[PDB]
């Protein structure tokens, strides 16, 4: 891990994470608010890339690519992993706790199944720890497939340095479970069925123009 | 032209 | 309790306007698709329900995947199960060149440069097969353990095939998120064509296309 | 339900 250090990924998560006063301080529209929550994490998701191992280095254009590629399944994992906090719903960023009955009131009580099914609870079954969310979210970021990627090659060889700190870490780590590794990847095409999903539902609400949807969040929805 | 997101980058 | 060799036989045994002549090809393969699932290790001992559950849940990535491995000598284009190749210039004029593209970079093209041999391949549709987060299983349990023992089984292959290159295993899994983008968008497009009835489709592909 | 499906699987 001497090029791609999982230390330097954990600390990266650690500086974003959001603060017990947040919650403390509270405990009325349910998609408001979740979107309210994914503007205030957008802000923060650039800081956290800044201090992911190389991703400055890249040329900006390619940064800019990478992150509007993938910001949708980068927030989703960073919420569905620090919800396996309760024992249900979802905690945003905010401070907020969502519910089940409230997603489902809202209408938007499939997806959010999923999230829990797919996500939080996988997460929690196997005690996935802040590491390996972090280097999950890493190789996300690191998309080598992003349509417009200058220099292609090396996201794609970031991605390769992210995964093989990862397996290193787990087989020391976690001795004792030798397909951690494995599990952990394939909780991606999940994350990437259910980003789609997600994105869907966003501009559907955009399109209605009923939900008040903050200046980075609109941007980010707006075609380049 | 991602008007935030750049200015953020480049910050 | 996984082999390699048995996926790589269930693999085999099974081998063989330009969006008519692939949903021809699909049609095709729907068929040879449920005779390939019954030679893949524990499978057919699933109850009957689950295997309906699996394979109309994979279809399209199980597809996907086989013909994108079958066209990795192709230059620029696909070579399809009824023996047509369809390059990407018939492919743009006939409307769908935006998500062609996607499986010759995403797939094609990676597989070719990997040089991923039928093994592995194999291997990756097995995972896809026995995906544990289908809805409505009676026994996800059962699996996601078989799903386990198909990457288990996979990343013993690798470790023995290819010595020399420790991050093979990961490099393989690491194309299932875009396979599971590019069949969601590829499904898309098939419901699209059934909507407008511009395109023929015959009985098999209609019956995946038909609701539950 | 699924005339064609089901029949490949179970005969
Ligand atoms: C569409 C709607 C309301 C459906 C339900 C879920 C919870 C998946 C959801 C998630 C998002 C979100 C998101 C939500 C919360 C947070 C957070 O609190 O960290 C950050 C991002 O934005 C983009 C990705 O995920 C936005 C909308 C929705
Ligand atoms: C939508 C359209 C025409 C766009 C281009 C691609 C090649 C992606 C595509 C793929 C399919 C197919 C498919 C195509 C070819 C074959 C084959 O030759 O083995 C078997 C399956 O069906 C289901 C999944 O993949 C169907 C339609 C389309």
């Amino acid at each position: 891990n001497e090029d791609m250090p999982v230390e330097r990924i954990l600390e990266a998560e650690l500086a974003v994470e959001p603060k017990t006063e947040t919650y403390v301080e509270a405990n009325n529209d349910p998609v408001t608010n979740i979107c309210q929550a994914a503007d205030k994490q957008l802000f923060t998701l650039v800081e956290w890339a800044k201090r992911i191992p190389h991703f400055s280095e890249l040329p900006l254009d390619d940064q800019v690519i990478l992150l509007r590629a993938g910001w949708n399944e980068l927030l989703i994992a960073s919420f569905s992993h620090r919800s396996i906090a309760v024992k249900d719903g979802i905690l945003l960023a905010t401070g907020l706790h969502v519910h089940r009955n409230s997603a489902h009131s809202a209408g938007v009580g499939a997806i959010f199944d999923r999230v829990l099914t797919e996500l939080v609870s996988k997460m929690r079954d196997m005690q996935m720890d802040k590491t390996e969310l972090g280097c999950l979210r890493a190789i996300v970021l690191f998309n080598p497939d992003s349509k417009g990627l200058s220099n292609p090659a090396e996201v794609e060889a970031l991605r390769e340095k992210v995964y093989a700190s990862l397996e290193a870490y787990c087989k020391h780590k976690y001795p004792e479970q030798p397909g951690r590794f494995a599990k952990l990847l394939l909780r991606l095409p999940a994350l990437r069925s259910i980003g789609l999903k997600c994105l869907e539902h966003l501009f559907f609400f955009k399109l209605i123009g009923d939900t008040p949807i903050d200046t980075f969040l609109m941007e980010m929805l707006e075609a380049p | 032209k991602h008007k935030i997101l750049h200015r953020l980058l480049q910050d």
